[PDB]
DNA sequence: TCAAGTACTTTTTCCGG
RNA sequence: AGGA
DNA sequence: AAGTACTTGA
């Protein structure tokens, strides 16, 4: 038993997080999948032994009938798990040319502890599709749900395009998020993409501020 | 008040026992530090504590 | 009962401007420091020639 | 600890391995000498010291005047004449602890209530 | 700030206390000492002559490294011999054979040998011992304590009661490692660094 | 335009160099402050315009 | 402060370095 | 009084609280590098350990201190002799100045003339010289073991006030010595008494009447604000 | 001060000005409230210049 | 302050003089394990020897001082505790009559 | 290729000889 | 060199 | 009183 139990919390946990973005950008997941308890977690994802089989977890999302209205060019995403802790130019091959074949257009790859230099030159190598590395140790915690973290939305280039022309502005002059932004990389933000953020306020109540990407 | 100053030297002179009493028992090893502080830090830190509750 | 000296008096701790201030021992620490220091621009007789 | 010397060269000693006969020796490395060691104790550390705390207590102890007095009973002579001090073991951690010295039998002994001591 | 429910419950914030303080082979650790003990199935030292005669029953370098632990030092921090063992056995694996006395035994000892040229080679495991060596806690994150902090929070009734909760103050800040920690409130969590939360959480 | 000695070209060259220099900026990383005959430095154009006291 | 320079400290640099292949005696103060 | 060699010399104990290897090495005047202190003690005459130990360490029953002094032994080990320490001494310039007799003849120099040189800057007090860098050593262990606090700074009887005649002092020194050059100037001028007296008067008057303690009418750094006018509001004044 | 045995812990040997102003201060209560006033009066010029940067 | 007084400087040879008259064995023939307990003498930070019975050294420099002997300008410390005797007859420190 | 010291930078409220 |  | 930028050896 020991302090395996616990490398095993913290993969769920992080698995929920993965989830909940993947929901959050515009996916269809159901509230019920994110919910999945940790007893279900182990009955489907651990082996023989109770150890935990990643490459099991591995998911294709599909986008909302909802997000299609605002982005319909929105295709659909792959998530991929590794058992490896490093990840080699042999594993990563298996993977981009799965995204190639498989038409999508965006893939995460949820690594375990690295991702070689050799293997990360193939991440820019097949576009129009877009490919995302996460630490899995990151999403341990989902930051969004954080206190101080307030609702940021992406907006299509129409609603950007009618954001400028009403504020009569040049992209220069709106506030900025940067692309590695913890928000920016949940959201899976885009160079001049722009999220409308909706916080609370003690002197109107509710406020909405924007920032374009870097 | 002549007895107001009676009352307060013998509220200075009580405190002054209780920080006597605190300083013979650090001296003899009794004293049990607060956690994350030294010996002298707890001991100093009710030193103060009872100077400035006298002085109020 | 080791006493291997004695002071002369206390109030020569202080210097020359202070010890014009009277009752200095009855103000707060620094309308003290003020005093030696206005004393300097005070106006009277500075030597009789 | 107590570290030894050559006799010829008073050149430092440094431990060499009898591995024939499985014990320890000190060689000097200016000439060929080698004796056997006293002890198998080679290396201390000491991280919470105790050395340094009755530090200097010259014979004229009592003579300082800036020492503090006390009518505190003698273990060895029952003398109510000493002098005392902390451990000056200059560290933030160290304990209030105090070190009576008799000004007749010269014995040091501590206020701890905690434990018991010889230094 | 602590998980939603196990808020007034004080052993659970020890807990974490515990879980998160950095704690070190040097904190726990009175003195270091190298001794020549050639039989590895024997020592010189007497005291010693009942650790060999247990964790043997139910090669090796003949330089032995012997450190005695603060009983006290171990209680405050709250340890096991087992525990601490455990780690060093598991940082140097099974290049270096380490044997510990039971918590229960008189004094608090740990054994270690290797597995021409020997002296300096133990000096530097020791000094990695010391230095390197982490047992509990999260690194950067010294001094924990423990604060009853008041909090106002609507009752069952409607009216906002004050309901107090254990918190944890720390003397240092490591954000993403602490967050990801079990029986706390990562909804919660706050540092004086900003730079921290930038970082983390974002703009 | 005379009989160039070559080195002692370089060597009112740098002096130039120099002058030009010390005009624009007397406050250089590199020691020498082209002294005025009276010990006083000479002030630079930089020191003219530079904060408080001074142009901008 | 000046009086041990005046008396004592003045005749003590005149002499110290001072002999050149002509040597400075004893100073006087009018 | 004379000259005023301002130098100053530290005894660094290398390595922090926790590192391996523990060297003590100290910089010495008109010397690059900093010397392991067995190589200085050697070049000063202490050669055997335990002689040199003997300087630092007063009692063989203070292991602490001694364990502490085992790694400076090995530092210095390499050099056994008073000359391979003083060539070792007198590698590192200077600049380098190369020429093996010229190196050994500088260090000597300077462990005469420039290091310590209160005590002497005699020949023969090379005892004097290692006792006192040993009590030096004593004194950096001590503190390092916690047994002795870090000095105070601003303890105010390691402070001296130069008052009125110092300050006139360090001043008269400076002017006599520019005479001085320029009587030897006038005495090379006759290849065969015309001794500015002005240098004197007008130095001092210049000092006394700017506040710039300091050779001359060129003044920075020559410290201002030391000679000021005389308050006479009132009398306290 | 030299005018207290070493080791002394003790209100009175580390600052504690029992007296009232109208009743006046001893010698040591004296220096010891004029060490703690030249405190306010170093922050108080410092801050001064400290504080006007920040405005800027 | 009113009382204060700034030593002027005087001449350590008649005090170095009078010290190795005194019991003072010079640094040049010290041998550490000897005398451990030597107190060590020093004269304007510079070490000049040792003393083995220094309560009585210390007695004969004070009443040559308060006598007239020797300047009463002159500063003399006896640090007990660290086995040492400073002397200054240093220019410059700030001196109180008490 | 990257930690660590190097060069070397820069400010500091307001108002008579 | 002083003043708020 | 704390930096930016640049250069130096592992
Ligand atoms: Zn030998
Ligand atoms: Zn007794």
């Amino acid at each position: 038993d020991q302090e395996n139990e616990r490398n095993i919390s913290r993969l769920w946990r992080a698995f929920r997080t993965v989830k909940e973005m993947v929901k959050d950008r515009g996916y269809f997941i159901t509230q019920e999948e994110v919910e999945l308890p940790l007893e279900d977690f182990k009955a489907k994802y651990c082996d023989s032994m109770g150890r935990p089989q990643r490459k099991m977890m591995s998911f294709q999302a599909n986008p909302t009938e909802e997000s299609i209205s605002k982005f319909p060019d929105m295709g659909s995403l792959w998530v991929e798990f590794c058992d490896e802790p490093s990840v080699g130019v042999k594993t990563m091959k298996t993977f981009v040319i799965h995204i190639q074949e498989k038409n999508f257009q965006t893939g995460i790859f949820v690594y375990q502890n690295n991702i070689t230099p050799s293997a990360m030159k193939l991440v820019p190598s097949i576009p129009p599709a877009t490919i995302e590395t996460f630490n899995e140790a990151a999403l341990v915690v989902n930051i969004t749900h954080h206190e101080l973290v307030p609702k940021h939305i992406r907006l299509s280039s129409d609603e950007k395009r009618e954001l400028l022309k009403r504020y009569r502005l040049k992209e220069s002059q709106l506030p900025r998020i940067q692309r590695a932004d913890p928000v920016a990389l949940y959201l899976g933000l885009k160079r001049g993409e722009v999220v409308k953020i909706i916080r609370k306020s003690e002197t109107s109540g509710r406020y909405a501020s924007y920032r374009i990407c870097m | 008040d002549g007895p107001t100053m009676r009352e307060i030297t013998e509220t200075i002179a009580e405190a002054k026992k209780k920080v006597l009493d605190v300083t013979k028992e650090a001296q003899a090893n009794l004293l049990t530090a607060k956690h994350g502080m030294t010996l002298r830090e707890s001991f100093e830190d009710n030193v103060v504590r009872f100077l400035n509750e006298a002085r109020d | 009962t080791t006493f291997t000296h004695c002071e002369i008096h206390p109030s020569m701790i202080l210097g020359v401007a202070a010890s014009i201030i009277p009752f200095p021992d009855h103000n707060q620490s620094p309308r003290n420091t003020y005093q030696s220091a206005m004393g300097k621009q005070a106006m009277g007789v500075f030597l009789t020639n | 600890t107590t570290f030894r010397f050559c006799r010829d060269c008073n050149n430092m000693l440094y431990p060499r391995e009898d591995k024939e006969n499985n014990r320890l020796l000190f060689e000097c490395r200016t000439c060929s000498y080698v004796e056997e060691a006293g002890s198998p104790l080679v290396y201390r550390h000491e991280l919470i010291t105790n050395i340094g705390e009755t530090a200097g207590v010259v014979q004229d102890i009592g003579s300082d005047p800036t020492l503090p007095r006390s009518d505190r009973e003698c273990p060895k002579c029952h003398s109510r004449e000493n002098v005392f001090f902390q451990s000056q073991q200059r560290r933030k951690d160290t304990s209030m602890v105090l070190f009576f010295v008799c000004l007749s039998c010269s014995h040091i002994f501590t206020s701890d209530q905690k434990n018991k001591r010889t230094q | 700030y602590l998980e939603p429910g196990h808020a007034a419950d004080q052993e659970q914030a020890k807990l974490i206390r515990s879980a998160i303080e950095h704690t070190t082979l040097k904190s726990v650790t009175i003195a270091s000492e190298i001794y020549y003990d050639p039989d590895p199935r024997s020592t010189v030292i007497p005291e010693d002559e009942e650790i060999i005669q247990l964790h043997f029953s139910l090669q090796q370098s003949p330089w032995l490294l012997r450190l005695e632990l603060d009983r006290a030092a171990m209680n405050d921090k709250d340890l096991t011999m087992g525990q601490v063992g455990e780690r060093i056995k598991q940082t140097f694996k099974n290049d270096l054979f380490v044997i510990w006395s039971e918590d229960n035994d008189e004094k608090l000892i740990i054994r270690c040998r290797v597995v021409a040229e020997e002296d300096h080679m133990l000096k530097k495991i020791e000094n990695t011992m010391l230095e390197n060596i982490t047992l509990r806690g999260v690194e950067n994150i010294e001094r924990v304590v423990m604060m009853k902090y008041d909090r106002k929070v609507p009752s069952p009734t409607g009216e906002y009661v004050k309901e107090p909760e254990w918190v944890l103050e720390t003397d240092g800040v490591n954000l993403s490692e602490v967050m990801t920690v079990p029986g706390i409130d990562p909804t919660r969590i706050y540092t004086n660094s900003f730079i921290d939360i930038m970082e983390v959480l974002g703009i | 335009h005379n009989g160039a000695p070559h080195h002692a070209i370089e060597e009112a060259e740098s002096l130039l160099q120099f002058h030009v220099a010390t005009y624009m900026d007397n406050d250089i990383a590199g020691q020498p402050q082209a002294l005025q005959k009276s010990g006083r430095p000479v002030k630079s154009i930089r020191a003219r315009l530079k904060g408080k006291e001074g142009r901008i | 402060s000046f009086n041990q320079f005046v008396d004592y400290t003045l005749q003590d640099i005149i002499c110290e370095d001072s002999t050149l292949i002509i040597s400075f005696g004893k100073i006087y103060v009018t | 009084k004379g000259s005023r060699f301002i130098s100053t010399l530290q005894v660094k104990l290398y390595g922090r609280e926790g590192s391996s290897a523990r060297t003590i090495k100290a910089t010495l005047p008109y010397i690059k590098q900093d010397i392991p202190i067995v190589i200085i003690f050697r070049a000063l005459g202490i050669i055997p350990d335990g002689e040199i130990l003997e300087h630092i360490c007063y009692d063989v029953n203070d292991w602490q201190m001694l364990e502490m002094l085992k790694p400076c032994v090995e530092d210095g080990f390499v050099i056994q002799d008073r000359e391979t320490a003083l060539d070792f001494i007198g590698r590192r310039g200077t600049a380098l100045g190369i020429k093996k007799e010229k190196r050994i003849q500088y260090a000597k120099d300077i462990l005469q003339k420039e290091f310590l040189p209160h005590i002497t800057q005699l020949e023969g007090f090379e005892s004097r010289k290692a006792f006192f860098l040993g009590y030096m050593i004593n004194r950096l262990l001590l503190c390092a073991l916690d047994r002795k606090d870090q000095d105070d700074r601003d303890h105010f009887g390691k402070k001296r006030l130069d008052l009125a005649g110092p300050l006139l002092a360090q001043l008269f020194k400076t002017l006599f010595k520019k005479l001085t050059k320029d009587i030897f100037r006038y005495m090379q001028r006759t290849v065969e008494l015309a001794i500015n007296a002005k240098t004197i008067t007008s130095g001092l008057k210049y000092a006394l009447a700017t506040g710039n303690w300091g050779e001359q009418k060129k003044a920075m750094s020559s410290r201002a604000g030391v000679s000021q006018v005389l308050n006479r509001y009132t009398y306290s004044s | 001060l030299p005018h207290f045995s070493k080791d002394d812990y003790s209100p009175e040997s580390k600052g504690f000005v029992e007296n009232s102003y109208l009743r006046g201060l001893t010698p040591q209560e004296f220096f010891f409230h004029a060490m703690g006033g030249r405190e306010g009066l170093i922050d108080t010029a410092v801050k001064t210049a400290e504080t006007g940067y920040i405005q800027r | 302050s009113l009382m204060s007084c700034i030593s002027v400087g005087t001449d350590p040879m008649p005090i170095i003089t009078f010290l190795s008259e005194w019991g003072m064995e010079p640094l040049e023939d010290y041998v550490p394990h000897q005398s451990p307990d030597a107190t060590r003498v020093f004269v304007n930070g510079v070490w000049h020897g040792v003393h083995r019975n220094p309560a009585r050294l210390m007695e004969t420099l004070r009443t040559l001082r308060r006598k007239g002997d020797i300047n009463p300008e002159v500063s003399m410390i006896r640090d007990i505790r660290e086995k040492e005797l400073k002397i200054f007859t240093d220019a410059g420190r700030v001196y109180r009559p008490l």
